[PDB]
């Protein structure tokens, strides 16, 4: 197992320790969508 | 056989008169419940 | 003479009667002396084991893993099966689809606040429109299944109430009858039906039927103790008078959701407290196939 | 050396080849000397029976009965069989609904005329949108099954015209390049996968594919010569390059009716001379289950 | 699990659960005179439940 950057947003770049890890903290709606990401391992994206 | 995906613990008991009393001591946590 | 035809209504138990009789039909006998027979253990303790909050089941393509659980109960003492060939009436071969339709889904989420009354679901009416499940059970005229019900509710140690959740079989609904009881008023098909989204009661105390709250733990359930456990799961087996029946006419039961001990906790602790229905049919059979209906 | 590893493309069949090789990878080794096997009774003779017209087959909950039939074809003698452990990829358990999709379904009828081109439809596109077959085609990924393919059409002892039924696997069509063969156009979604109406051909000589109707024979098929049956059958095994695929993106194979011998009959006998088509799923099995998709 | 418990004498209980165990002061336990330590004559009165 190795880090998965699954916050790899356009605005962390200067900051790329925080695509490290995503956050949770308390909803005030329920149900909501915490993140999302493909599974494609060999895909541009996260798992790079 | 090509394929391997493909090959009530409760019971009566008769109780005629109500169940006894038997004696005890001066002595396991059996008072505490988990309702 | 003595010797009759065998037309008793208890005929087919493991506890005999003696009688008196010179009718050749047996039902005319006396109802004569009582065996005492007895199973306090079915509804006292119809609990799992007869560690245990850790856990994790496993069903089709979900999983769900409880820890804060409070053991599980096997509503009645009895596993969910498909129907036996003896019991069984209808002649077509059923369909027993499996994976697609025992497995998990995961129904709206309410949300418990200090002044909730409590909410209540009806099945299968709760899944007739989802997935695989809800497809087959409008395909087919018949269905027979068992369920798996998970709740779930988390809170921080600096929370408090408790949550009664309970399986009401055939949990028919009463009115108020215009308040005065001079009205002889009927529930409209959303409130017996409320679909997946369930429902509110209105009078928890008489749980909408003329009934006392105080005494549905005679009936398989589980606590939501929020100091002890966030979670509670029931094993239900198929209850009915008939071996299957129309998942669209008939509700097996109902599940309640009622805070007995009301939600509290000071100002300045997370105030949304959700709570969550996961259920999975079981031993999922469907008969008499045609084209779909959605009632 | 001489000793290798085993990655030649022909090293699973019962057909061995002598061989000389000096790197340590086989499929670097020569064609070598042809062993001579031969199954010339597999496109020739596929046939039922390796008082045949008169018959019944039952599937599910419903039941055919044939008797101008002209017997029965198995396609490529293989008959449908629920994907085996050593072929299969996909770790996740199918689902195999059985009677609620392994039975006979009534498509749309076409009528047939003096002047009729033809007409095909696509497996499984046909039934993609139908009973719980459909469904579960839509519910899965992946999805794999045989066919049973029945086409019926009756006519007077006073009516002539010969109807070629044919299955051709992967039925790509093509375009008539814009006539003069500089326009590189394509054949729309909705030619390509026509629904349960299927389509008609516009230059069945080619098949619509730059391929001679004069050879289709060389696929399993059956006539229906008006003179003599009145009906044909042809049970169809899964096929394909994978174990299981989407019944969305891909159509394993297409039907094909063409009139090879026009319609023909004196004026005042009935003119309306339909063709109707029945086909069954066999061994359906479905896998990767998700929400449904259309397409 | 020793902080775990209940100990039942008479017609009471106490349930202890964040307990540091049970101390027995100098290893021994209560029990009734012994004949050969005894000195006075009377028969002894050991009322038991009412007072233990
Ligand atoms: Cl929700
Ligand atoms: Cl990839
Ligand atoms: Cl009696
Ligand atoms: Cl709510
Ligand atoms: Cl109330
Ligand atoms: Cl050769
Ligand atoms: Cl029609
Ligand atoms: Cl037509
Ligand atoms: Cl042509």
């Amino acid at each position: 197992e190795t880090i998965l950057e699954v916050n790899n947003l356009k605005t962390n770049e200067t900051t790329p320790m925080q695509r490290l890890c995503f956050p949770v903290s308390v909803q005030s709606k329920t149900g909501e969508l915490c993140a999302a990401f493909r599974a494609d391992p060999g895909r541009d994206g996260p798992w790079q | 056989d090509p394929i391997a995906d493909m090959i009530s613990l409760t019971a009566l008991q008769v109780l005629p008169t109500a169940a006894n009393t038997e004696a005890s001591s001066h002595r396991v946590v059996p008072a505490l419940q988990a309702a | 003479g003595s010797h009759e035809n065998s037309n008793s209504a208890s005929e087919g138990s493991t506890i005999n009667y003696t009688t008196i009789n010179y009718y050749k039909d047996a039902y005319a006998a006396s109802a004569g002396r009582q065996d005492m027979s007895q199973d306090p253990k079915k509804f006292t303790d119809p609990v799992m084991d007869v560690s245990d909050r850790v856990a994790q089941l496993t069903i089709g393509n979900s999983t769900i893993t409880t820890q804060e659980a409070a053991n599980i109960v096997i509503a009645y003492g009895e596993w969910p099966e498909y129907c036996p060939d003896t019991d069984a009436t209808a002649v077509d071969k059923p369909t027993r689809p499996d994976v697609s339709v025992n497995r998990f889904f995961t129904l709206d989420t309410k949300s418990w606040a200090k002044d909730s009354k409590g909410w209540y679901w009806k099945f299968p009416d709760v899944l007739t429109e989802v997935g695989v499940f809800g497809q087959n059970a409008q395909f087919h005229y018949l269905y027979r299944s068992g369920f798996c019900v998970h709740v779930q509710c988390n809170a921080s140690k600096f929370h408090q109430g408790a949550l009664l959740v309970a399986v009401l079989p055939e949990y028919v609904l009463g009115t108020i009858a215009g308040g005065t009881g001079n009205e002889n008023s009927h529930p409209p098909y959303a409130t017996t039906q409320p679909g997946q989204v369930g429902a509110v009661l209105t009078h928890p105390y008489v749980l909408d039927a003329g009934i006392p709250l105080s005494q549905l733990t005679v009936c398989p359930h589980q606590w939501i103790n929020l100091r002890t456990n966030n979670c509670a799961t029931i094993i239900v087996p198929y209850m009915n008078t008939v071996p299957f029946d129309s998942a669209l006419n008939h509700c097996n039961f109902g599940l309640l959701v009622i805070p007995v001990v009301p939600l509290d906790f000071n100002t300045g602790a997370t105030s949304e407290i959700p709570i969550t229905v996961t259920i999975a049919p079981m031993c999922a059979e469907f008969a008499g196939l045609r084209q779909a209906v959605k009632q």
